[PDB]
């Protein structure tokens, strides 16, 4: 009974059962600091049962630099009653509550539980109960720039998924008697060794049908082996393997076990020696804390740094633990102990919601079991950082100011940054502005665009939204939200319903650009991060650029004159299949999905746009008659859509639907299996519908059959839907329309001058005179795959079937017709919490100014198998011209607006270098090789009357330069790049 | 891609094609139109068709939309001029040359592939009936592809 | 010598190798092993990203090294 | 020496070869018995795809061995 109307990019990630079992966890929360609220937003959002608070702690200032649901007014109130209202706003089948005191057995109720902000003496009383009665336990610390995580879930964990990838399956070619499974040609398997896979449909050996998993022998991308089978038969030919996951037991340690010798998990393989550190480093904090009333080191104190130092020594050895402390690193663990950074939470959180998922699911591979991370590398180089700067003030940046510093807060608070986006991501980074500060400053603005509407799927993972917010601006919503966290922001942001791109250079121009400190993009297709792109490198602006899919996600920066660009790598494009697959020899639902989308868009939305044009452009046949490849089929669905086949009542629309599902199930199969018969072979002697070809067989209409019946109501109602009647659902009437239906005889065709033209005219000529039909039009059907009540994805799903069931395969349920029909991309709120907090520990490096390149990190992380990596930029590469160093991509030519021949002189005399093309935008402006007459027209014209004149499109009043790409041969002959120019208008 | 674009069709210029020509519509280099010369040892002997060849916005990263334009009875080019070519769907790199798919197209005409056909009733015809798909090709080149 | 590439969907490889060896046959391998062409593939060593024209001696990846395989992402 | 060549359709070609042969020649020879392209021929042995440009000693190839013909088709 889960609601898939707001589940449905997270049930694409983790499924039903795991969410069922979700359904039935609860989940305690000791703590509601940054961290504590951050980790109960995220589990708020995923769905568990209920959630419980235990923070009597009341409110104090300084808690507002990272606790966003805390305001001004609420000094003096404990965090958790305060917080609580605020969360129950989230979601509305998980109920939040707080409890007043915590005893150890009121502990057994919950499935997992959380501790943040809790000494290690209650952080081990808690854990000896929880680890005897088998209960998740999960601890995590945030300490400026450090975080710690550590995970307990029992001794005798069940992982039944340990990698969240979908099970393996391919088609086999030829299995020897050895058991050597070879795939098709030119297919991977993609297993390992150790493997299970299962066997179907294997024709020679049917004992390997019974469906028992074996042993995987990896010999080769292309074969593998399964052991002996001598016994079972002597050779089997074709047939399908999948794979499949076994459950794995995985056993945690106790917290009181693991201290004295820990297991590490790295985030980053460039730092190995630092866990270990960080190990002494948060006990030594804990026992400052005791030793100090609960009080952690003043920021930046030298003696509370040598106190400090000393317990670690004496922790070091107490613990047996042979590793050298680095006295810097350690030091620098408790200058930034009262450090709260948001950016952190929300990396931890994140973190530390999907283990509690983990727990509850038992779905993942879990983290075993410390997790100790740092981003020193963020620490500002620019200022000054001491103790008299990182003093608090009494403002609600103290936990920033204290790692930071009061200067580097003025840095932030004048910033102007701009958002691209306004979904997940978008949502997260406004966040993180807001309880940063920035852009609170006088100088400051942020601005925010994006041309979409709030739906009900996206309240999931977009937190800023709400239920009544349904139907507005994405943009007007987050912005008046993070006005609320934020006062401060009221007036400071500015929300565009302008999509990026070429079509909007009116608004985001010169002006606009110039004024920015930082671009960073929160989009979900690759054009827009390309364009965005190539402005910013125009602009030389800093750009932040974000990606999540699933659990997986990655954060890359680029910086002017220092790195590459975005669009200087590439990606993995995507997958189409071949035309002739999807035409006549599918063997996947992939195909038959496809097949039923292109069906979709060729009954309900093409014929509709010819007739529609057909009565508004006057002409339209004309133009027709010899731009299209074929006029003909034009005019044939002018006409039938018109005249011919125009329906009248529901009747005539539910033959109609019988008839097309004769047309495409029945009739398309018969003439396929005439021209190429089961019993026919290849030119080579081969059976042809062997392997990848499968032989179809015709459907016969069954009415009491249910995809034939869901076919046809889904047709009838769109078709329509196309001709605005009033559709129904009663089966009674389908039933009594289809009773009286006398199927049109049908036989194959074995086929065996000027005329056709004569005979469009003429079908041409019987159309309606477009005078007769004024104020008539027919209204198409535009894909929509959101709405459950327009019937596109029940059609799609039944023809799908339909043709699946014509050529043998196993067809889908409306949720995965879903998912591939609508380009779906799978979502958590944890991987957008994850990559916000890395998008916003690398903004503290760009506003600082920072250099060298390696204080730059791009982060990738997949959160299903526990994995972190970062590594450095790519440097833009340089080049030399004319014995000059040159950037290939952030350096460029600044030209007036001259003639092109004084632009080819000034190219020859100062460059030294001959002009072969000139090129902007999608036309040639110049090439070597062009007439000497048409040069000799276009040579004496200035750069903007040229492209005016070639383009055949005046320049708009807002555009302030030109950008050519230019092609240049040196003297020797020897083809030499230069950087485009930039001609200034 | 202008870069590319322009390196190929300079190519093209300096050492010619012979069998074929390409080069861009008008002004635009995103839109060529290629032309084929039938193989003499061919039913299309003596014809010439024209293709459209659009280059992507990702040039060379995604493939080139080659389509017939000109009408051709063959078993892998249906009514759309819509061209059974692997390097064009999913095989594609970016580092193959517009002369290199011209070659390809040119020696798919040399010899059609009924196996994995386009269009079945062509490819039974072919398979079945040899000589009365020469005749229908030869009348269709010199019905579309001559004048 | 022999090295271990780790994806970012958990799959791991293993490859015969030379500390000679230039980053160009290193990615050719992988993509005899995994069919990735060599300029979509990103490998990560010890937190510096591996450019193709140098050698492996030039990372200090030595015998038993673990690579990370990874690649960027369009949701958001 | 003499090798055998067993086909999906469980057909067996025997071939008259020497250890010092192409897998070229061998390649060859199948297309003028069967009329398949070399292009179009995957040999399989012990797990192990035949390249061109080798011998069928690089594979260890001896006596009447028998290795497995499958075939990609253009599309
Ligand atoms: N070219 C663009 N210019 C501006 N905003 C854009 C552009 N392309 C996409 N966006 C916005 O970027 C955000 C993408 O975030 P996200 O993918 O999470 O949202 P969505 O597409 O609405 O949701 P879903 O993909 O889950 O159905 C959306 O607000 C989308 O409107
Ligand atoms: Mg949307
Ligand atoms: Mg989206």
């Amino acid at each position: 009974t889960i609601d898939e109307g707001l589940y449905s990019r997270q049930l694409y990630v983790l499924g039903h059962e795991a969410m069922k079992q979700m359904s039935q966890s609860n989940v305690l929360i000791i703590g509601c600091k940054g961290l504590g609220v951050e980790i109960a937003k995220n589990v708020c959002l995923a769905g568990v049962k209920s959630v419980t608070l235990y923070d009597p702690q009341p409110t104090r200032i300084e808690d507002l630099s990272s606790q966003y649901f805390l305001t001004e007014d609420d000094i003096g109130v404990p965090r958790a009653k305060v917080t609580v209202s605020k969360l129950a706003e989230l979601n509305q089948y998980v109920p939040v509550s707080v409890v007043d005191e915590l005893s150890t057995e009121y502990l057994k109720n919950f499935k997992c539980v959380v501790v943040t902000e809790t000494s290690l003496t209650k952080q081990l009383e808690i854990n000896d109960f929880t680890h005897k009665n088998h209960i998740a336990y999960i601890a995590a610390d945030s300490r400026g720039l450090f975080g710690s995580i550590f995970c307990d879930f029992g001794e005798n964990f069940i992982c039944t998924d340990t990698d969240g990838n979908e099970p393996l399956t391919g088609m086999i070619a030829s299995i020897t008697d050895d058991g050597v499974v070879t795939m098709l040609e030119e297919t991977r398997h993609g297993l390992e060794n150790g493997d299970f896979v299962k066997f179907t449909e294997v024709k020679g050996m049917p004992g390997l049908n019974d469906g028992t998993p074996r042993k995987v022998e990896v010999k080769g991308p292309y074969t593998f082996s399964i052991g002996s089978v001598k016994d079972l038969g002597s050779a089997g030919y074709n047939g399908v393997f999948t794979q499949v996951k076994v459950p794995t037991k995985i056993s945690f340690k106790s917290l009181r076990e693991s201290l004295k010798d820990p297991e590490y998990v790295y985030p980053d393989f460039g730092k190995m020696m630092r866990p270990p550190q960080y190990h002494i480093a948060f006990q030594a904090l804990s026992a400052f804390a005791d030793a100090h009333e609960g009080s952690l080191p003043r920021p930046r104190n030298d003696i509370d740094a040598a106190e400090f130092f000393e317990f670690c020594k004496k922790i070091a050895s107490t613990l047996q633990f042979d590793v050298e402390l680095d006295e810097k690193l350690i030091k620098e663990i408790s200058y930034q102990a009262r450090g709260d950074l948001v950016a952190m939470s929300a990396f931890l959180g994140g973190a530390v919601a999907q283990e509690v998922l983990k727990a509850t699911t038992s779905k993942f591979y879990p983290l075993k079991q410390y997790f100790y991370f740092d981003s020193l590398e963020s620490l500002p180089s620019s200022v000054t950082i001491s103790e008299e700067t990182c003093k608090p003030r009494g403002c609600r940046y103290d936990g920033q100011i204290a790692v930071f510093g009061s200067e580097f807060q003025e840095k932030i608070a004048s910033l102007s940054t701009f958002l691209v986006g306004a979904g997940a991501i978008g949502c997260e980074m406004l966040k993180n502005w807001a309880m940063m500060g920035v852009a609170t400053g006088e100088s400051g603005h942020i601005s925010v665009t994006d041309m979409d509407s709030i739906e009900k799927s996206n309240l999931n993972r977009q937190f800023l939204f709400r239920p009544r917010d349904v139907g507005k601006l994405k943009s007007e919503c987050a912005s008046t939200a993070v006005s609320i966290m934020n006062p401060s922001l009221t007036g400071k942001i500015t929300s565009y319903q302008e999509r990026v791109g070429p079509e909007s250079e009116g608004i985001f121009g010169d002006e606009f650009f110039e004024k920015l400190s930082l671009v960073t993009n929160a989009l979900d297709n690759v054009e827009a991060r390309m364009y965005v792109d190539r402005r910013c490198v125009f602009f030389e602006k800093p750009l932040l650029e974000s990606g999540t899919l699933g659990t997986k996600g990655n954060t890359q920066v680029v910086v002017p004159h220092l790195t590459e660009s975005y669009g200087s790598s590439q990606d993995p494009p995507e997958k189409s299949f071949p035309i002739c697959t999807l035409k006549n020899f599918p063997n996947r639902i992939e195909h038959t999905i496809a097949w039923a989308r292109d069906l979709f868009e060729g009954l309900f939305k093409q014929p509709i746009d010819n007739v529609n044009m057909y009565l508004s452009s006057p002409n339209f046949l004309e133009t027709s008659l010899k731009t299209s490849s074929n006029p003909r089929e034009v005019l044939e669905n002018i006409r039938d859509y018109l005249v011919t086949e125009k329906p009248l009542s529901f009747e005539e629309c539910i033959m109609w639907a019988r008839l097309q599902f004769d047309k495409f199930f029945n009739n398309n199969i018969q003439q396929l299996l005439f021209n190429f018969p089961k019993d026919s072979v290849t030119s080579t002697g081969q059976p042809f519908w062997s392997g990848p070809k499968r032989a179809p067989t015709p459907l016969s209409f069954d009415i009491h059959n249910r995809e034939h019946f869901d076919f046809i109501v889904a047709a009838a109602s769109l078709y329509a839907f196309n001709y605005g009647l009033k559709s129904e659902t009663d089966p009674a009437i389908y039933e009594r329309v289809l009773a009286g239906y006398n199927p049109p005889p049908f036989a194959p065709k074995s086929g065996i001058a000027n005329k056709d033209k004569q005979e469009l005219k003429s079908i041409a000529d019987s159309l309606p005179p477009p005078s007769s039909l004024v104020g008539f039009r027919l209204t198409p059907a535009e894909f929509e795959k959101d709405d459950d009540s327009n019937h596109h994805i029940d059609f799609i799903t039944a023809a799908s079937n339909l043709r699946a069931m014509n050529y043998d395969i196993t067809p889908a349920d409306r949720f995965k017709t879903k998912f591939v029909a609508g380009k779906i991309v799978p979502a958590m709120c944890t991987s957008t919490a994850v990559v916000s907090g890395l998008v916003c520990l690398e903004l503290v490096k760009l506003v600082d100014g920072k250099k060298k390149i390696e204080e730059y990190k791009n982060g990738f992380f997949n959160l299903a198998i526990g994995l972190f990596t970062f590594s450095d930029p790519i440097a833009s590469p340089k080049m030399k011209v004319n014995g000059k160093e040159i950037d290939k991509i952030w350096d460029r030519y600044n030209l007036p607006d001259c003639t092109l021949q004084e632009l080819i002189d000034y190219f020859q005399k100062e460059e030294g270098l001959e002009v072969t093309m000139l090129s902007s935008g999608v036309s040639l402006l110049y090439a070597n090789f062009q007439p000497p007459k048409k040069l000799a027209e276009r040579l004496p014209l200035k750069i903007s009357e040229l492209v005016e004149q070639i383009t055949k499109k005046k320049l708009e009043p807002f555009r302030k330069h030109l950008v050519l790409e230019i092609c240049c041969d040196d003297a020797n002959g020897e083809d030499v790049e230069v950087p485009f120019i930039c001609i200034k208008l | 891609a202008l870069k590319r674009i322009n390196r190929e069709l300079a190519d093209l210029g300096k050492d010619p094609p012979s069998s074929s020509s390409a080069g861009p519509v008008g002004d635009d280099l995103f839109h060529w139109q290629a032309t084929i010369m039938g193989p003499a040892d061919s039913p299309y002997a003596g014809g010439v068709f024209f293709l459209s060849i659009h280059f992507p916005t990702d040039y060379p990263f995604k493939p080139p939309k080659v389509n017939f334009t000109t009408r051709i009875y063959h078993p892998n080019i249906n009514s759309n001029g819509s061209i059974c070519l692997d390097i064009l769907r999913d095989q594609w790199s970016p580092a193959l040359t517009i002369s290199k798919v011209l070659l390809s197209i040119s020696s798919l005409l040399t010899d059609p592939n009924p196996d994995d056909p386009l269009v079945p009733e062509i490819a039974h015809v072919y398979k079945t009936d040899r000589s009365r798909y020469e005749l229908s090709a030869r009348e269709w080149t010199r019905k579309y592809a001559i004048g | 010598m022999q090295i271990f590439v780790k994806t970012l969907t958990g799959k791991t490889i293993t490859l015969e190798v030379e500390s000679s060896d230039t980053i160009d046959n290193v990615k050719s391998k992988i993509q005899d092993k995994e069919g990735i062409p060599p300029d979509q593939q990103r490998l990560i060593f010890a937190g510096k990203q591996l450019e193709d024209g140098r050698t492996l001696s030039d990372y200090n990846i030595q015998k038993e090294s673990t690579l990370h395989l990874v690649l960027r992402l369009r949701g958001g």
